[PDB]
């Protein structure tokens, strides 16, 4: 598996909020995060503390690590990556969740009108 | 859910219900012990407790000190504990009562499980297996509602200045 | 520690309950320091209760501003309410800038505070039998004093 | 086993790493019939701040003992002067109240805790381990074995923590009663 | 064996910057750590210039108090309203414009030292007089003017302070509270 | 690094070679290293004069 | 230059490296950021009394060459002017001169 996501120490991160956010980020990236990604500091982290590596840091150091770390809650859970993953297949398989505007802002109705006419690229269809 | 705990089961329209939306029991299962042992203790205890402030309106006991007018649910307290009074003759029954728990399972309550608590062991009324399994939730259901009884009963019954049975 | 002082001839180590019969160095370091310093402490006081009530009561006003002189004061316990509380913290803080300052020592002997009040460092016999001599007065002090203040707890004050 | 602020502070910092102790090693757990490892809501989990909570541990037991120590001593003796007399403030309670603000004792007094707080502060931020926790070289009656400092560490924890919810008491008992130090009803 | 602890705070480590400066090394007091965070050098100036002020300050306080006034009887006024009156008379205005000039020397002084342009000592302006020749003579009377300018800062702030409160003149030892 | 005669705690002021004051260099703003300093002696000189 | 005694060592060495300081520091890592404003951020491995100063480096020259900026030279220059005729102003009014 990935080197870095092995034994990580709970102090760094938990245990939890690491699971959180190996499902929030695509998988592509576990190897190598790219940059201003939670996973990507804690790559830069867990590769210089560990078992293995630098056991103790300075207190004003972990506690910018801390704050840049997630907070178990900033996180979409599993069923929100659902709802992201289903809205995003319906708008793009030409269907649109019905909604209706209201008092600035719209009240969705829970429906799936199909969008795209018999023509796709026909815009007045 | 929460081992094998009844709280749950035969609870209503669905069978299980299984209501711990704050993670209590998966965040502290060590503790699934102490938390039935405490909301069985609370359950009896406000049954007893409303089942209290009607029958006082009606029979008092003989202690002669109790024998008095105007002690209702809002007095009674902090007339009786006297300068000893009739408070500290239930409270010292009720460390009687609590000391023989502590001889079951234990002085730390070591072996305070899932499954003994709440369990002081009086069986003259239950029977067979299943019936035991349908009383514990008839226990509880009774019990938790007893909790949110006496809640009202004392928080309306002292804003209001009701202190009788309508407490309202 | 069958050496270090104190044992002078009425009476050899006196260590009935054997406070100092383990052999640690540290602690007994801390207690003869103590002890030192106590002798010396109860060897004022002592000389502090006879002198004002025979004599030598100071001439001018402890306190100017509130006409309190020093023959006004009693002598003995009871003077701690009539010494203005000002003037016992300036007693606290000066003996403090004496005890752990100008005297505060380490790593050097039992109670050798370095200055003092002028460095003096002496040799031979005759060190041993002065530093003998200082511990015996100190104790006889430190006996002393409790008794007088005792006494005058249950005797008032004076004769 | 104390080592010496001078040394033991070369281990000091955050600790990335678990014992796999109680609350990593720490004193405070050991009970007369035997091991009493107490936290029930799992704060001593988080193991990066155990030393912290120690800290905290020994800061409020130590002004609880001096504090439960304060509401004894002005009920049978107070400082020489008027503004302290047993006509002015006759209860002990009534002191933050009475002497405070323009008055200037009490103020006086946070004052001078704020300058030994703010010089001592980067202790309990950095210098601050598993080890050193309330630790302020402060080793006078210290005894010299390992198992002896253990129980003057055990005694000033038991000391502390029971003059925390004495005050407690304290506190509640004297204010609901207006009464002088045993204050019972 | 360990880290170089601080004398005066024993349970802090000395902090790297109090290494081989005047005072320093004998006390190293700074549990607060602000030489952890700006130049030891300008901290040090700074420190010689407060203590120089209240040096100069506390005895002009203690001169005007106990009744020495310049032949003026524009003068005849207490140390308190003395700031006052003299800024409403004019001579604090050319006071400061004075030592405005003298403070763009020193201000020269400053950054010709930190850029390194000078080899200048943080407080030394020059001025040899009554200095011992010996270099332990040379450290030690530069302790005794940092421990005189603490002093004086310290007494200067006590004297300010019970002067306002009470209205009374220096030695304060009347007063009432 | 020197430093100036008459400031002691200056640096020495360059481009000051002896034309009066080269016993005493004193420019401390530093108008000799930002002008001229020919037209600097016959200002000064001019000033003195008038 | 600022870190003359530091033990700085890079990741690959994050837990073999142990010899701490002239100071009893613990050695730094140096992270090689891209950002040009912080190239290097420096992470401790213990408690140290590390001096990291807050105070910004400026010198006389650059803040010389600062303010012979155009904006700042033709900004002094005008206010000196605006300056003056408020002057002249204040102590010639109504120029009853003319
Ligand atoms: C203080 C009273 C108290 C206590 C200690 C408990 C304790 C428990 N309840 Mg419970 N319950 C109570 C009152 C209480 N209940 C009341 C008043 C109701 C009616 C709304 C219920 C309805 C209820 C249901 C429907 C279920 C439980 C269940 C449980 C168990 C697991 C959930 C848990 O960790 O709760 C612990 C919670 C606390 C300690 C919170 C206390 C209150 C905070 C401080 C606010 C646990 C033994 C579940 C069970 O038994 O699983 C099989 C379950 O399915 N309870
Ligand atoms: C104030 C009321 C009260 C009363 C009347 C009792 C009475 C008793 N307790 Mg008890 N106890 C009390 C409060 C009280 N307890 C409290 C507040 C606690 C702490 C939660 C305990 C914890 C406790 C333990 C742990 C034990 C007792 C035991 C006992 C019995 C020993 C008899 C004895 O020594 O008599 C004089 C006795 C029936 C013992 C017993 O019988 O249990 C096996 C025992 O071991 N008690
Ligand atoms: C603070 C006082 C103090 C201290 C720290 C010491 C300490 C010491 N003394 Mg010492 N001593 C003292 C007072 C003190 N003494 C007095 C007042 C006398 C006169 C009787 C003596 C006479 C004496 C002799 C003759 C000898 C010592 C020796 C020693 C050393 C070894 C013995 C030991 O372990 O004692 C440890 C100290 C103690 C255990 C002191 C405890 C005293 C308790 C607190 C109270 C005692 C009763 C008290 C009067 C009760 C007050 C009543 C009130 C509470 C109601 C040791 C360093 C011996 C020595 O030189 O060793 C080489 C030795 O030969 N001492
Ligand atoms: C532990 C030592 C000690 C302590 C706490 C005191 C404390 C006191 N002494 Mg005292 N005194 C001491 C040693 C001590 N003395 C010694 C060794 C001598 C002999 C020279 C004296 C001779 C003495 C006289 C003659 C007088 C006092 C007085 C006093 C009281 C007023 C404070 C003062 O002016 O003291 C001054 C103390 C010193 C300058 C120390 C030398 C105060 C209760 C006054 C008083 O009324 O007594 C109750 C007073 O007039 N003291
Ligand atoms: C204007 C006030 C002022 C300033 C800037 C300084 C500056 C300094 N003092 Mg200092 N000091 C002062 C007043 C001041 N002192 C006074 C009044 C006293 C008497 C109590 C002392 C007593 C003192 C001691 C005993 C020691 C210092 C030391 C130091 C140096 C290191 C301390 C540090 O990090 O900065 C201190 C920064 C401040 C005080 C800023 C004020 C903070 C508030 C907001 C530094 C040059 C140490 C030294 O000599 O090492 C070089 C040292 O050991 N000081
Ligand atoms: C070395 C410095 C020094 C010294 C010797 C004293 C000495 C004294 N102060 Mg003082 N004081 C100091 C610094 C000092 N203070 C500082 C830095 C402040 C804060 C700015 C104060 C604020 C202060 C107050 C507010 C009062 C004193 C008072 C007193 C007198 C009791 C005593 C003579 C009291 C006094 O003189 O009574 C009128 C008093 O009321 N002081
Ligand atoms: C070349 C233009 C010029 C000249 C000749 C003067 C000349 C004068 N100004 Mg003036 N001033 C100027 C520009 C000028 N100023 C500018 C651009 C501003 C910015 C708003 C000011 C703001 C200003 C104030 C606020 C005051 C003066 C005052 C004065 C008089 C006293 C000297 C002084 O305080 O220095 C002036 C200081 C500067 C020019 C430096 C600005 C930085 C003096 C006649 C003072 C006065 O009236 O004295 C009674 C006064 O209170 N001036
Ligand atoms: C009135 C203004 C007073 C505020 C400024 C007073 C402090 C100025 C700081 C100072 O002069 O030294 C601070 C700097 C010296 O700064 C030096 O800079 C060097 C750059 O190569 C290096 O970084 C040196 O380490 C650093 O000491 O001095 C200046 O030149 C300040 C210019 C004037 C600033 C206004
Ligand atoms: C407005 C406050 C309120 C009350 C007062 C109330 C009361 C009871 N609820 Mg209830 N409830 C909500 C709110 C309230 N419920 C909400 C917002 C939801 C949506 C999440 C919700 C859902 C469920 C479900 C899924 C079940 C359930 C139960 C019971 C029950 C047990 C009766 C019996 O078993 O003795 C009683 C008395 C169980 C059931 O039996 O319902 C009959 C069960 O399965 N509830
Ligand atoms: C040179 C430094 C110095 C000064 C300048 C000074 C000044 C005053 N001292 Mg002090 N003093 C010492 C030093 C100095 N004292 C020292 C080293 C000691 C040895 C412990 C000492 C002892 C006492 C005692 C025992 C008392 C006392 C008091 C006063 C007082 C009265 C105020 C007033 O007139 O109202 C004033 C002005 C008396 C008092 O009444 O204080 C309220 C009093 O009780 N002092
Ligand atoms: C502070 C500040 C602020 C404010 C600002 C302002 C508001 C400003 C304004 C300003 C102004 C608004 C100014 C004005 C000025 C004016 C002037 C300066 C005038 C001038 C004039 C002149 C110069 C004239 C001249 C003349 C004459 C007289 C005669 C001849 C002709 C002529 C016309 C030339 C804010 C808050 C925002 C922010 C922070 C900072």
């Amino acid at each position: 598996k990935i080197a870095y996501l092995q034994d990580i120490p709970r102090t760094i991160v938990e245990k939890d909020a690491l699971e959180l956010i190996l499902k929030n980020t695509p998988k592509e990236q576990w190897e190598n995060p790219p940059e201003d990604s939670y996973l990507y500091t804690v790559k830069a982290f867990a590769e210089m503390y560990g078992p293995g590596k630098a056991t103790k840091m300075g207190w004003w150091d972990y506690y910018r690590l801390k704050m840049d770390m997630p907070d178990t809650t900033r996180l979409s859970s599993e069923r929100e990556l659902q709802e992201i993953e289903e809205y995003e297949k319906l708008m793009m398989s030409g269907k649109v969740p019905f909604a209706v505007p209201g008092p600035s802002g719209y009240f969705f109705t829970g429906f799936v009108t199909q969008w795209k006419g018999k023509e796709p690229f026909a815009g007045d269809q | 859910f929460a081992g094998g705990l009844t709280g749950s089961d035969y609870g209503g329209f669905g069978g299980k219900y299984e209501w711990d939306p704050v993670g209590f029991s998966t965040r502290w299962p060590e503790h699934l012990a102490w938390y039935r042992e405490a909301e069985l203790k609370h359950g009896r205890i406000a049954m007893l407790a409303f089942a209290g402030l009607l029958a006082p309106d009606l029979f008092r006991l003989p202690w002669a000190e109790f024998q008095d007018s105007s002690l209702d649910f809002a007095n009674a307290h902090d007339k009786f504990v006297a300068g000893f009074g009739p408070m500290w003759w239930g409270f010292i029954a009720c460390g009687g009562i609590e000391y023989q728990r502590f001889r079951k399972l234990g002085l730390g309550m070591e072996g305070l499980t899932l499954e003994n608590a709440g369990n002081l062991g009086w069986f003259d009324l239950p029977k067979n297996s299943e019936e035991r399994l349908f009383y514990e939730t008839a226990e509880l259901k009774n019990g938790r509602l007893a909790m949110l009884a006496v809640s009202g009963i004392f928080t309306a019954g002292i804003f209001w200045d009701q202190h009788h049975f309508p407490f309202i | 520690f069958e050496n270090e002082l104190g044992v002078q001839a009425p009476t050899g180590f006196w260590d009935p309950l054997g406070f100092a019969k383990d052999g640690s160095m540290k602690a007994f370091k801390r207690r003869r320091a103590s002890e030192i310093k106590h002798g010396r402490i109860a060897m004022l006081a002592t000389m502090g209760y006879i002198t004002p009530e025979l004599t030598g009561k100071f001439p001018g006003l402890l306190s100017p501003s509130m006409g309190l002189k020093y023959e006004d004061i009693p002598n003995g316990l009871g003077a701690i309410s009539k010494v203005p509380a000002v003037g016992w913290a300036q007693i606290l803080a000066y003996t403090f800038y004496c005890e752990q300052s100008q005297d505060q020592s380490e790593g050097s002997a039992g109670e050798a505070g370095d200055f003092g009040k002028v460095l003096t460092s002496k040799d031979e016999e005759g060190l041993k039998r002065k530093l003998n001599s200082e511990l015996a007065n100190g104790r006889l002090a430190m006996m002393a004093i409790i008794g007088m203040f005792f006494q005058d707890g249950l005797t008032g004050s004076a004769w | 086993a104390r080592r010496e602020l001078a040394v033991a502070y070369e281990d000091a910092g955050i600790d990335l790493m678990d014992n796999g102790k109680f609350a990593q090693g720490l004193v405070g757990a050991e009970a007369a019939f035997g091991r009493y490892e107490f936290d029930p809501i799992g704060f001593s989990k988080y193991t990066e701040l155990v030393p912290w909570f120690r800290e905290a541990e020994l800061k409020h037991g130590r002004i609880a003992m001096l504090a439960w120590l304060g509401l004894v001593v002005p009920d049978f003796v107070r400082i020489p002067g008027e503004a302290y007399s047993f006509e002015a403030v006759p209860r002990v309670i009534d002191a933050h109240d009475a002497l405070n603000a323009d008055a200037g004792p009490n103020f006086q007094i946070i004052l001078f805790i704020s300058i030994v707080e703010l010089c001592c502060a980067k202790k309990v931020f950095e210098w601050n381990s598993v080890e050193t926790a309330g630790d302020y070289n402060l080793t006078r009656l210290f005894p010299e074995d390992d198992e002896a400092q253990k129980q003057m560490r055990i005694a000033e924890l038991k000391n502390g923590r029971l003059a925390m919810i004495a005050f407690g008491g304290a506190v509640t008992q004297a204010v609901i009663t207006g009464k002088p130090f045993p204050w019972t009803f | 064996g360990g880290y170089k602890m601080s004398k005066a705070v024993p349970f802090l480590p000395m902090s790297p910057a109090l290494e081989g400066y005047v005072g320093a090394e004998e006390e190293g007091f700074d549990p607060m750590g602000f030489s952890l965070a700006l130049d030891i050098r300008w901290l040090r100036e700074a420190e010689l210039k407060h203590g120089r002020i209240c040096m100069l300050a506390t005895v002009g306080w203690i001169a005007t108090d106990l009744g020495m006034r310049l032949p003026g009887p524009a003068y005849q006024v207490s140390t308190l309203e003395a700031h006052d009156a003299m800024v409403k008379f004019g001579p604090m205005a050319q006071i400061l414009i004075w030592l405005g000039i003298i403070e763009v020397f020193s201000f020269l002084a400053i950054t010709n030292m930190m850029e390194g342009t000078t080899d200048r000592q943080p407080g030394d302006y020059g001025l040899r007089r009554l200095y011992p020749k010996d270099e332990e003579g040379q450290y030690e009377m530069q302790l005794k003017e940092l421990r005189n300018g603490r002093l004086a800062m310290l007494a200067f702030s006590g004297i300010v302070t019970t002067a306002v409160l009470t209205g009374r003149t220096w030695p304060f030892x009347x007063x009432x509270x | 690094k020197e430093t100036s005669a008459s400031v002691p705690f200056l640096p020495k002021p360059k481009n000051l070679a002896g034309w009066v004051g080269g016993e005493t260099e004193f420019d401390p703003i530093g108008f000799s290293n930002w002008f001229d300093m020919k037209w600097l002696r016959e200002a000064e000189l001019k000033h003195g004069r008038v | 230059a600022e870190t003359e005694e530091g033990l700085i060592i890079k990741p690959e060495e994050a837990g073999k490296i142990t010899s701490r300081d002239k100071n009893n520091n613990p050695p730094r890592i140096v992270v090689k950021t891209n950002d040009w404003d912080i190239p290097e951020y420096q992470l401790s491995t213990g408690a140290s009394n590390q001096v990291s100063y807050i105070t910004p480096v400026v010198e006389s020259e650059d803040i010389k060459a600062w303010l012979s900026l155009n904006v700042n030279f033709f900004s002094i220059i005008i206010l000196f002017t605006v300056g003056g005729l408020i002057e002249i102003q204040r102590f010639f009014p109504d120029t009853l001169y003319w």
